[PDB]
């Protein structure tokens, strides 16, 4: 009774957060932390994750809607509107006094309908590739404040992921750690590029040390270049003062040797996770050797795959086997700061991109759009498939659930026929934040998809129900199964509490 | 402190609170509850013992009800919530015996004698069969209000097939160690996705990257120890006088890291399962040499592996003989959700199996868990004794029938207790009709028509919105599990009846 | 939290308001600024991005508009300035389109078209030239509003002066590395007295009292580590059992010292520039032998010295080797104020130069250096583009005029949003008014009709009281500043437009 | 106190602030606010005069704006929410100026010229017609968006009636005086019960029971005095020394009432209406006399009574001559919902009639009658101005056209300011819009290419989705309201510009 009432209303209370950041005409939240931290976007995920939310209804709607699986596009704000209609919807049924239990029937199975409809009217990729792919691109920067320069980042996103695109059986496979995203201020968003090669945001440890290396063996280590303390209790005794000399020079030297054993091993660039002794620095400048310290564990994985070089934890047992390769590795400024470019890879599917904004929280939040293009684009072409945005594919099952309603009838079919209203939530949404009339576009929406109109939608530009593909809005078809998946799992879970205790 | 009436009439007060917040789980109509702390924080359960575990029951009358959530032979599926429910009931239906003067200790008998004749009569009346089909039946039964979603048929199929393979027979009787199904979770989605694994599954990755992803025809040697530099127990200093010795002490290290692995090497080993840390030298030349090892593995999965390969757990490398290696014929790593996990299948053992269950949100995955848990437990105890009882309320109404003439039997006062005891099982019956949202009092009515006419298997039925042959629908519950949350209830009742003054 | 309207009038308020905190500052006629803390304490500066970077910013929607003054593109001169009043008029011009029912991101869409456009007109307007009158020209107008009395063609001079020096040619193409040219200031009253010096100046004295004044043919040694006493990293304890090893062992010290300045004669070095500590025995040592030696150098200036010596920067003295020593002609000490500082001069490398600012009340040294640093930038960037801008304004209202006209070329909503950019760049023009005390009203007047009678060079003058041609006056803007100022504003405003809810 | 920029932004916001509360109350598509207090409680209207006069307004810039309910010349209808609306509007588009530099006095001047032209601009396009038709289309546009239900036609209907009843012609000239229209409501249900009496409507009942019910052929006694018994100013003190005085005393008295009564008979009076108290026994003797008597009649009424029967109102009965009563062919008491009115019908004068309003809820009765009288006003106007202009926005879209182009026949400065006036004009065309729910921008600009083609009559239509032709949908406004609300709103704003300093 209350448990529910209360439940069921602090989780709307998320939907309602999210909804005017669905779309082309979406708007943006500004997030402030108690530290202060400051965080404003149109990321769905960015939002969900770090809203504070307290209620622990709100917690959970937060947790299943996530649409974790995967974060491609729009799938978490669409996840979310959709648990909330869902919610709204069941409020009034069990106003009814319609079991919860038989809701859950209705909504577990509208949901498998619904995926079907989606997996039926889906489109496949064909010889149209490129412009598909582009245009999908498109569609997700226009939602963003990355739309300012959309047809530019589309095309890096497209570039970016084809060069890391492998065609395996017949099929495609796109691996994330052959792509780098890098985001530097001081610059117009315009200036956001793709590097062939993988930057790393680090410059040479020693003043010394070349600003360019043409055809580098790179040497990947774990382990910091220092003198290894035994692991038992050690002390050196001097009772003669001439022994002091030779001590030192001892430690020195196992300094001098481990750069001698990477020198030896034909290492020209040495990229360490840890730290690199003073007098370490010192013998690598000396041998002409260009290192950076203290890299990203994540920076490391991605040179190990472009350059082919393995990760050392024992420097003494490294052999040229474990070399990377690469053209060339140079330290260029980017702005005011220094980064190291290795470019030419032996793995040629290792790319980069150079965010750009003048702002440090505008090239924030350019980085979040661009990661989404690019995961977008990426399960496009993985996927195969792609289904109409701007609404269509949504008022289609909508239409399509309220005939199956009719055909599985009885007490589920009120269940799923809100689970169809409830779909709708999307287009009202897009609609209300275009400024169009809801309840107006509504109606032709299902006059279309009646007429058998299955990619008609709303172009919130013109104000008009149009074919979505032939304008371009279309999405990955894993958005829409992933979303009313997570949508529906959401809502099940409130709708079975029926008390919350400490 | 509190005495007399004032002490009693809370005690049973208290005790019924306590029902009321689980009743509403019963059945296959059942609904979950949330239970929020500080730290770690929500849990989202329809398992009556997960619920009153985690509760923070106050009162002392309360705190015992909720032992029962412990006794492990009443804690498994509605056993729990069925104890509970019936105490509540027992404590309440004797408030009314009170008050008319009837004194606790009769009373107690009479619940005695009741629970000592119900316990004949299930006896009397119990179903037998090892059927693989009722197998699936308890599953089923057991799997019934759960957020599991439609998958249901699938997993109950899993239930048996697991419980089928480390089911053994001793000196004519089948015993089924559920300690060798190794059942665990991850996050990927589906449900569907959830599998049944020919050995066992863990949850680890191999230590390093140059390790092969998959070994054949594996020799698996289980260690107990770290493969790190050990101290002395007496405290032990080095000193260096000479600075070439630096050199030699670091030396020293490495080499023994050498010798540890060619210990290993030596015994025929080709994979190493250790319990605990492996230093990066040594892992190093374990890789080197072609070793997979995996570290840090829990002592219940070093256990169950001795089991399932064969293999001595040693702590001493010296007594690492090829005497002492499990075997299996596929060691492989192969990455399950986000994670990588290390597959040991075809051990020499055949009765261990292993379950990965999937569902993604992870508060599902986790009842889901919670939920193959019971049922592998239910269907496990059924494949042991063989006999299994009708559902949905059917052998209370039995029960409340037989007792109510069985009570005319006995004299004057137990009577009274006795037809106190029968009233309070149709509480069971009672409970599963106001969950499903149909009348309590016509189902109650009708029900005991059919058990009477003879129709013992004439349980709640929310389809045929009444009552209905469970015969037909499958409701299958376990025998031990009745008995003892039968048994359960009436001493804890009784605890609680007999105490007059709380200080 | 606050939502739609009122979040959205509220940031709009918050970003006008910062905007009005730096205001004042813009031009020749520019306002300062008192900064006051807790500790360290006052500061006074005309500087925009000194402002913002010290100010006390609460507001959200306020911090981000002071993340512009680290934009180092935009962040030099009145380039700062520039874009938060820019920002602040885009946002508040925004109000009223937001009032009138235009959407957010149309309104957005529109300032993109806009500031595209403008971007365009003013590579097309840019005047060429790399002359170095222009140059000159350029600083003077970087320096127009600052505390640096009367010496500004002194100073503008200097800055061409060492632009010129470390300015070199790449392929084609002249790049000037600002980190060339070494700036430092001393409290010396005058201001005229600030040097041009061919050498880096180093703010420390030599070590000993007995070290020359003064070092020519210098072969110049850059040493990384300390000169002194190391102790070994594995823990060592000296143990003396005969009295006499006592003194042997506080010879061990000496000898130790005696030999590090002996491998650095050996080299040739006849100066020592340490990074860090000199022990004083060495001090006494190297002050023996005639080494000219200072200790504990930034190790900014160490690179520096690297940089136009030809130095290696050694830290094991063994690869102390002549081929790594630096050579300047003279390397000597001098007083300078009331401290004695080095002065390395006639290096190997003649791309390094350095600028010693004196001015007396040290808050006027700090602003003036303040000055001539934002003033080499300017001076450098177009040494490089060769390209500038009109300034007094003259620039914004080319602009206002063309986009108001490139805005009817333009659909209905864009069209509103870019008449509205085009009134937003006239808040530069009003500012220069303001500030000098002229009516902003009559001057914008004049000034839209010099620009549409085709006199692109006419800003603000205040001598002529009005508008001016700038031409004549010599006011020029780099183009590179006057872009990125536009194109921050932009994006920002963007950014803030944007959001409706702010948790 | 708040000096300068501080003092003025403060105030127009205060102004804009007001103008919001009652934005929403304009037009057909109307909302209503409920004002609740401390004791009376609850009053719900659209009224914007209502509203404001109700409000408790804290800020002093908006009580002055909140005076405009009271200018009995702009308060009807929607004036008072036009005159706000656009005061707000011209305070809002003033602060732009001000920013630019342009001095609070010559914006003053600016709308002096600006409204000035308006009104001219309106009586040169006011329609003209005293057409009975275009009376019932003010009624049917002033009921627009008041909770009135369908019954409008109807209620439109009777105010045209009612007006052109009373209606008069003086030297050439008709002339409406509403104050013989007299409106009264009651409780019971249904509106189209209302009801059109040739006559004066009076909630009072016949004082005595034996009175008669209706009284034909009526000679009408309209007294001003109390029927009961007067003691002298000077005190006056009864001694009786004789028991039988006391009963002659208390005969005076009797007598006393036996005497007024026979005075009335004398005159030929058979109704009294008095305006005050009627003494027990002077109501028994009435009674007798078959006399139809109403005490305590208001003092609005009495003279509406001695307006339209023709009798003097008398204090002195003395002075109560045939000369002095009215005449009415009936006087009947019939029950009215529950109470019972007095009805004075087939008066001397034909120019008095009554509206009795009916519609239950009482809270909608109120609205109802506030909405019958504004219509009643501004019918009254037309009948009398015998002028009109088209409404929804119309008239607003011409003049903002209009004086957007006579800006450029003017001087620099007060052309900012009469833009600025004519831009605010359109404030109107969008609040119908917004209230109506359609898209605010793209309806002005419909609606400017319209007049501009010059579609004078083109207003916004909620029906056609945008503008349309008020002509055909009939939307008229009478002129008097338009030029007040115009005028008002100027004085106002102007007030509040000027002022510089609030102490």
């Amino acid at each position: 009774k209350d448990a529910m009432k209360e439940n069921i209303e602090a989780a709307i209370a998320i939907s309602n957060s999210v909804r005017s950041s669905l779309g082309p005409r979406g708007m943006d939240k500004m997030l402030v932390d108690s530290l202060g931290d400051i965080v404003i976007t149109n990321d769905g995920v960015t939002i969900l994750k770090e809203m504070d939310v307290e209620h622990p209804a709100a917690k959970m709607m937060v947790e299943v809607s996530k649409t974790q699986d995967s974060f491609v596009g729009d799938g978490t704000t669409t996840a979310v509107i959709i648990a909330g209609g869902l919610l709204q919807q069941a409020q009034g049924l069990i106003n009814q006094n319609v079991h919860p239990t038989v809701i859950s029937e209705g909504y577990r199975m509208a949901s498998e309908e619904a995926k079907r409809v989606i997996d039926e009217i889906s489109t496949k990729i064909g010889a149209d590739e490129k412009a598909l792919l582009l245009k999908m691109a498109q569609t997700s920067l226009n939602s963003k404040s990355a739309s300012v320069a959309k047809d530019k980042l589309a095309e890096i996103s497209y570039e970016a992921v084809k060069s890391v695109a492998e065609l395996r059986d017949g099929k495609y496979y796109v691996d994330f750690d052959n792509i780098q995203v890098v985001k530097k201020q001081g610059g117009a968003i315009d200036d956001t590029q793709l590097i062939n090669g993988i930057i790393v945001d680090k410059e040479k440890v020693h003043p010394g040390m070349p600003d360019v290396v043409k055809d580098a063996k790179i040497a990947l280590l774990d382990a910091p270049l220092e003198i290894k303390k035994p692991e038992f209790d050690t002390n050196l005794r001097i009772e003669d003062p001439s022994m002091i000399q030779k001590f030192l020079a001892q430690e020195e030297n196992m300094l001098r040797e481990m750069v001698d054993k990477i020198k030896s091993v034909g290492a020209n660039v040495v990229i360490t996770q840890k730290g690199i002794d003073d007098m370490a620095q010192h013998y690598l400048s000396r041998a002409g050797i260009y290192a950076v310290r203290r890299v990203k564990k994540s920076d490391m994985d991605k040179l190990a795959k472009a350059t082919g070089a393995s990760i050392v934890s024992t420097i003494d047992e490294i052999s040229s086997s474990d070399l990377g390769t690469a053209e060339r590795v140079e330290q260029v400024k980017v702005g005011e700061d220094y980064m190291t470019f290795v470019t030419g890879c032996k793995n040629p599917k290792a790319v980069s991109i150079l965010v750009r904004g003048e702002t440090e929280h505008v090239v924030d939040e350019m980085e979040r759009s661009i990661t989404d293009s690019l995961h977008v684009v990426a399960s496009a072409l993985e996927d195969g498939a792609y289904a109409a945005g701007g609404g269509a594919t949504a008022a289609e099952i909508a239409f399509r659930l309220r005939s199956y309603a009719q055909k599985i009838g009885g007490r589920q079919q009120l269940a799923i026929e809100k689970f169809a209203d409830a779909i709708e939530e999307i287009p009202r949404a897009l609609a209300e934040n275009a400024g169009l009339d809801p309840i107006d576009i509504l109606l032709k929406l299902r006059a279309e998809h009646a007429k058998g109109n299955k990619t008609y939608g709303i172009n919130v530009f013109t104000g008009e129900i149009e074919d979505m593909v032939k304008n371009g809005v279309i999405e990955p078809i894993r958005v829409g199964k992933q979303a009313i998946e997570s949508a529906t799992e959401a809502a099940i879970m409130i709708l079975r509490i029926d008390d919350v205790i400490a | 402190r509190e005495q007399g009436k004032n002490a009693q009439r809370n005690n049973i007060e208290a005790a019924k609170a306590i029902a009321d917040a689980v009743r509403t789980t019963l059945g296959p109509k059942g609904m979950d509850k949330m239970l929020v702390d500080s730290i770690g924080d929500i849990i989202i359960s329809n398992d009556g013992a997960t619920i009153l575990k985690e509760m923070d029951v106050e009162h002392p009358t309360a705190k015992m009800i909720v032992e029962v959530s412990k006794a492990q032979d009443t804690a498994v599926g509605d056993g729990t919530t069925t104890a509970v429910v019936l105490s509540g009931e027992l404590l309440k239906q004797a408030e009314t015996l009170l008050d008319q003067g009837v004194h606790p200790t009769v009373i107690s008998n009479g619940y005695r004698l009741a629970v000592n004749e119900a316990r004949k009569i299930i006896d009397e009346i119990a179903e037998k069969s090892t059927d693989d089909a009722t197998l699936r039946k308890i599953a089923l039964t057991a799997l019934s209000g759960k957020n599991t979603g439609l998958s249901n048929d699938f997993l109950a199929d899993l239930v048996v097939k697991a419980v089928n393979a480390v089911a053994e027979v001793r000196d004519g009787k089948t015993i089924v160690d559920t300690a060798n199904i190794k059942v665990d979770k991850k996050n990927g989605g589906s449900v569907n996705d959830t599998q049944f694994i020919s050995g066992i599954v863990i949850d680890k990755e191999k230590v390093h990257s140059k390790m092969p992803d998959v070994v054949k025809n594996a020799k698996i040697a289980l260690i107990d120890s770290a493969l790190e530099i050990k101290k002395t127990e007496i405290e032990a200093k080095v000193q260096i006088s000479d600075p070439s010795k630096i050199q030699d002490f670091l030396n020293q290290e490495t080499n023994t890291f050498k010798q540890m692995v060619e210990k290993i090497k030596k015994s025929g080993a080709n994979v190493v399962l250790c319990q605990k840390g492996i230093d990066d030298v040594a892992q190093h030349y374990l890789a080197k040499e072609g070793i997979y090892a995996v570290r840090r593995v829990k002592k219940s999965d070093m256990e169950k592996l001795a089991k399932a390969t064969g293999a001595k757990i040693v702590t001493d490398l010296d007594d690492l003989t090829p005497s002492v290696l499990g075997e299996a014929e596929t060691v492989e790593e192969r990455k399950i959700g986000d994670d990588r996990m290390t597959f040991v299948m075809g051990c020499k053992n055949p009765k261990a199996v292993s379950i990965l269950i999937r569902g993604g949100t992870d508060h599902v995955v986790s009842e889901v868990e919670r939920a193959l848990n019971d049922a592998i437990r239910v269907v496990a105890i059924t494949k042991e004794d063989g006999k299994f009882l009708w559902g949905g309320g059917a052998v209370e109404a039995e029960l409340a029938m037989r007792l109510a003439k069985y009570a005319n039997s006995v004299g004057g006062r137990e009577q009274l207790a006795i037809e106190a005891f029968a009233k309070a099982l149709e509480i069971i019956p009672r409970t599963l009709a106001e969950n499903a949202g149909i009348d309590p009092i016509n189902t109650l009515i009708k029900l005991k028509a059919d058990d009477e006419k003879g129709r013992i298997s004439v349980g709640v039925d929310l389809d045929n919105n009444g009552v209905g042959d469970m015969k037909a629908k499958g409701v299958v519950d376990p025998l031990r599990v009745k008995t003892h949350a039968l048994e359960s209830a009436v001493e804890v009742a009784t605890m609680i009846l007999r105490i007059d003054d709380v200080i």
